[PDB]
């Protein structure tokens, strides 16, 4: 029984800490750690379980399904934005219009830890707002990638409060194992990189946090693995050749 | 002389344009990156030159 | 009320002494200042064991280990010298780019330009040397971290939205003629050793 | 340039996830569903009334091709073609239409678990629903677990280097029994889990996890705590004495 | 063939750099070169029926004659029966760009006689050839060290120290401590009711003990070894004690 | 031919500008030096911006921002000293620190020896602030994580095998311990606000 237990983190990478910073419902700076040999989050249903697992999906997959345990079948409730501005839509009671936590210019720093035979691996993202938009075009995102122990969500933070983007690259620039992209496009390529997985293994991996609503083996296939890759649209664009 | 960068989106638009046609082996991931491989392809092949 | 250094002087010492490198191109005026008052910024660096290099032709100033006679060589024990002297590989990476450098400089005009390279570029010349490691992504990572090692030595910087890295001038002057002279002597008798 | 590169892309697609499935079948081989039987899949194809009839029109679309009228009889199989296509994609979820338009639609799926040594099907679910809520519970939470395994490992190996997956509720039907099948399945994959349990199921995962991320909410503010099960009982007599 | 004349231009460039480089009496072929103020660029094939273009275009008079002529034909009511809108427009104005199509091949033969005129100064010819040399020499003999070796890739080599910055001296009136306000609060409150599990719900308590049905197998497994009799399920209710009831008798 | 600095003084200052500090008792012979020749050491450090301030009582040297005039400048900046702010939790522990320093100070005197701690002696008073953890083991980790980013500031040493540390005498310099008195008494406050 433990004598397996020595295998993870071995030939592998394997998740070994989250921290949070304005999101969801985790207003400050969080940290959980998680054992290497499988974890369980638990607590009464309307806390934050759901709201970490959507710090790491959306840390790991380029448009993540949020909610997916109780949402799926249909469209998600929950967005980014909704993420760092901290919307109470679900629990109300006094809801002043959705009660806003953080309505003004605000910061949401995620951040993942990876280790492997004392090997660190850190992936992040800083998205802040500088006014009172909620436009998806208004907010401002800085993915990094780390390999360095020293550079911690902390220290990003902290460089941002002082000197916002532009010291946010002079540190980037004199860092040591530090990777900032601004478009989230080139981040996903460089976690592929290191992964040497496909955008299908994270797509996946997404899916899996939605397994609850299952059935036949033909729907589980259909719908959780071998993602949908159909041609609804490409046929539409032939039909209206075809008209011409 | 076109700059650079307006270049490299002019392509990158024509090339999410025909992301269907097999033959061009257009990849959705990251159409932008490919449009400016493709004119790097270009420069150094002679085709046209970078000042 | 007592002596003090011009402040346009300990500023540019200063800008200096941070940055290690000062360039035309980005700081002109603190470039002029360093260049005016040669003898000061030396006499400045002096007590550091440190001397400014200058090279007028590409507008760069650099700061330099000083080594009296024979302070044991070994100037990367310099106490103020952070960094690790490069190692094989980093020292073949810096001979790729040291040879783009100097194919950009032989066609380069009269204006700032700022040589650039693909990192797709340098794919092949390292997997020529390294060997394949079996698949593009596990390549790409590995001349990923050889350039961040190179970028901390401030050879290069860190690769653009467009996958490009510029190679920074001061490369000509740790791959020159003198140093890459050194560098082919060791190797040939490292050659000679191993066999 | 349109229709034809449709269908034949369609086509490719359809191989693709069989042979993907195919190359699944073979991780799958590594591990024992039960205590020596292994699981395998089979692809089948599906018999849809309109995937033959696209089969008629694109027969009659090649033989129009041969016939020498300007392109008249293949502007007609052609419009056939187009008009079939558009209906699908009005109807884009009608279960001919999927079939037509949608690669992962024109073949049907099926487990059959195995005997070690004797190569010989024992059970065959080929579609076949007929099962319990826990039964379909532990066919979907193994062949999930085992296609993670094989996304997530890198080309030519057997273990995932991205060893962490994340699992939510996902343990609802099935009896405390089987769920620690389920557990055991997903270790000897290689994969490292992190479950999210509701108030129920805190005593099945911790007999397979050794930590546990409490998360509590003080209102609008949630907290997390990383804590050791033995730390979470004293805590709990704490509570107890409080 | 205006781009042709480019094209010709810049081969003529490189040539002329090549040679400079390539030479091994620089001083000769520098200042015969230098102090002449010729176009050092004369490319003998097309560009210099370029210069006969531009002398023949650069006459007036001829121009605006031909563009006038140009748009009196173009009035004429059977051009749009000849040539289209497009075509049209560009005869129409097509003086006019010939002439700034001119002025642009102009503008880069300039651009390019003052870009081998700076190369030629600075006389980093010989430099670029020796470290190419240099380059190509270490790069040949670079093939035969073990790669494959991290023993031999973290070889510490010879390169010298250039660019040393002196920054980060702990100087510790640098450190600065946090001060009284709203994020010092929240940072308190967050610690103190971190692992502060008084609060949380009852059900949560008390679905997190719960019958561990795997110690009780062992238990009654034991149990009925140390009997070694058939035993009922009221017995063994009396001889164990349930703590949970029908959760126990299920089981059982 | 030239006026080369004495090679000590070379010695002892880039040694003062890599640590920040001298320490008699760790480098007798340098601390010795700069207290011969304070003048020297002043002048080589002004091109800098920086001075040395001398404590005989603690027999420490440390590197101070000699700054210009800068009127009331609280946001001074130096181009080679970046400033840093430390963490509640790490501010709550420097000023739990510098007041045992303080309390070690007027028990033995000025210019004392090695005001040693004790680990457990310190988690008491982490936790009447800080809160509990959620357990002993975390507890000690936690305490272990703050002294180990203390010591990388210069500020304490490593445990021993008593399970010990030294504070360093850098505390009693630390530009502002008015914030630090602020700090501790808001905590108190709120603590007693809670109780
Ligand atoms: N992005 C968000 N949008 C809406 N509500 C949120 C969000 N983040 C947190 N919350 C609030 O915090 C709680 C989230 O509960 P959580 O434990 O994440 O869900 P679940 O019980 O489904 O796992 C709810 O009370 C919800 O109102």
């Amino acid at each position: 029984m433990n004598q397996v237990s020595g295998l993870a983190g071995k030939e592998s990478f394997i998740l070994t800490r989250i921290e949070l910073f304005n999101w969801g419902g985790f207003h400050g700076l969080h940290q959980a750690a998680i054992h290497q040999d499988g974890t369980a989050v638990i607590g009464p249903t309307g806390s934050g379980k759901t709201t970490l697992v959507d710090a790491l999906m959306t840390l790991l997959c380029a448009n993540p399904r949020y909610n997916l345990a109780s949402t799926g079948g249909h469209e998600s409730d929950r967005d980014l934005i909704s993420y760092v501005r901290g919307v109470s839509g679900p629990g109300d009671g006094g809801e002043g219009q959705s009660h806003i936590a953080r309505p003004g210019k605000t910061v949401t720093g995620i951040a993942a830890t990876l280790e492997r035979e004392g090997k660190q691996v850190r992936l992040g993202a800083l998205l802040w707002f500088d006014s009172t938009s909620s436009s998806v075009t208004d907010m401002k995102r800085l993915w990094l990638f780390s390999d360095n122990p020293g550079q911690t969500l902390e220290h990003w933070l902290n460089v941002y409060h002082e000197g916002g983007t532009r010291l946010l690259r002079q540190m980037e620039k004199e860092a040591i194992g530090l990777w900032t992209y601004p478009n989230k496009k080139q981040y996903l390529a460089r976690l592929r990189d290191f992964f040497e997985v496909g955008e299908n293994a994270f797509t996946l991996l997404n899916r899996a946090a939605g397994l609850k609503q299952l059935n036949s083996i033909d729907e589980i296939f259909r719908e959780l693995v071998l993602d949908d890759h159909s041609a609804f649209d490409r046929a539409a664009e032939v039909a209206n050749s075809f008209d011409g | 002389g076109i700059p650079l960068e307006e270049a490299i989106q002019s392509l990158s638009s024509i090339l999410i344009e025909h992301v269907s046609q097999e033959q061009y082996d257009i990849n959705q991931d990251n159409p932008f990156l490919q449009a400016s491989r493709e004119l790097r392809e270009w420069i150094k092949r002679r085709l046209i030159v970078e000042r | 009320s007592e002596t003090r250094t011009l402040q346009k002087i300990r500023e540019a010492t200063q800008e200096l002494l941070k940055y290690g490198l000062l360039e035309e191109a980005s700081k002109p005026n603190l470039y002029r200042i360093v260049l005016s008052h040669p003898e000061e910024v030396t006499r400045i660096l002096e007590p550091l064991d440190l001397d400014i290099g200058i090279d007028e032709i590409r507008g760069l100033l650099y700061v330099k280990v000083r080594l009296d006679e024979t302070p044991a060589q070994d100037e990367w024990a310099h106490p103020l010298v952070r960094r690790q002297r490069l190692n094989l590989e980093q020292s073949l990476l810096v001979a790729i780019l040291r040879q783009h450098f100097v194919a950009w400089e032989q066609e380069s005009g009269t204006g700032a330009s700022q040589a650039q390279i693909a990192i797709d570029d340098l794919l092949p010349q390292l997997q020529i040397y390294l060997g394949d490691p079996g698949s593009e992504s596990k390549e790409r990572t590995r001349l990923l971290t050889l350039l961040d090692q190179l970028k901390g030595h401030g050879l290069v910087t860190s690769p653009d939205a467009h996958e490009r890295i510029v190679i920074r001038p001061i490369i000509a002057h740790l791959a020159d003629p003198i140093n890459l002279q050194a560098l082919l002597a060791w190797l040939r008798e490292q050659i000679a050793q191993q066999t | 340039d349109g229709v034809t590169q449709l269908l034949s892309h369609i086509e490719h697609e359809v191989l693709v996830i069989e042979e993907r499935l195919n190359e699944l079948n073979e991780t799958m081989f590594r591990v024992d569903f039960q205590p020596d039987r292994y699981l395998r899949l089979d692809t089948k194809k599906v018999v849809h009334e309109s995937l033959r009839t696209l089969e008629k029109a694109q027969r009659q679309l090649n033989a129009a091709r041969f016939v020498d009228d300007n392109g008249e009889s293949h502007y007609k199989a052609l419009q056939v073609l187009v008009a079939q296509l558009r209906d699908a994609c009005e109807r884009n979820r009608t279960l001919g239409a999927k079939a037509l338009l949608d690669p992962r639609f024109r073949l049907e799926f099926a487990v059959s678990v195995m005997d070690r040594q004797s190569g010989n099907v024992i059970e065959s679910r080929t579609g076949s629903q007929g099962g319990s809520g826990g039964e379909k519970e532990i066919i979907a939470s193994y062949v999930l677990t085992a296609s993670l395994s094989y996304a997530l490992c890198p080309a030519g190996s057997r273990y995932p280097l991205f060893g962490t997956i994340i699992l939510d509720e996902a343990f609802s039907r099935s009896s405390h029994a089987v769920a620690g099948r389920i557990i055991a399945a997903l270790r000897e994959f290689g994969l490292h889990a992190v479950f999210i349990t509701p108030n129920k199921e805190m005593r099945l995962l911790r007999d397979h996890t050794r930590s546990a991320i409490v998360v509590h909410r003080r209102g609008q503010n949630s907290n997390m705590a990383s804590l050791s099960w033995e730390e979470l009982e004293r805590h709990y007599q704490r509570r107890g004495n409080a | 063939d205006f781009r042709r004349v480019e094209d010709s231009w810049r081969e003529a460039d490189r040539a002329l750099r090549q040679s400079i480089i390539g030479e091994q009496y620089h001083r000769g072929d520098i200042v015969e070169r230098l102090l002449n103020d010729q176009d050092a660029l004369l490319n003998t094939p097309e560009g210099r029926v370029f210069d006969s273009f531009q002398q023949q275009l650069r006459q007036s008079s001829e121009l605006k004659a031909m563009s006038e002529r140009l748009r009196v034909i173009l009035s004429h009511p059977s051009a749009s029966d000849a040539l289209n809108r497009l075509q049209r427009h560009d005869l129409r104005w097509l003086v006019k760009r010939l002439v700034d199509e001119s002025q642009t091949v102009l503008q880069a033969r300039a651009r390019s006689e003052r870009d081998v005129r700076g190369f030629m100064k600075t006389g980093l010819a010989a430099e670029h050839h020796r470290v190419g040399h240099l380059l190509n020499e270490f790069l040949n003999l670079a093939l035969k060290l073990d790669w494959q070796r991290q023993m031999i890739r973290k070889q510490e080599v010879p390169l010298p120290a250039v660019g040393v910055a002196v920054t980060g001296i702990p100087a510790i009136e640098r450190l600065r401590f946090k001060e009284v306000d709203d994020e010092a609060e929240q940072t308190l409150d967050l610690s103190n009711h971190a692992a502060d599990l008084t609060q949380i719900g009852d059900d949560f308590w008390d679905a997190f003990n719960g019958l561990d049905r795997e110690v009780l197998i062992q238990q009654t497994l034991q149990l009925l070894a140390k009997e070694n009799r058939p035993v009922g399920l009221a017995e063994l209710a009396e001889l164990l004690p349930p703590a949970h009831d029908l959760e126990t008798f299920a089981v059982w």
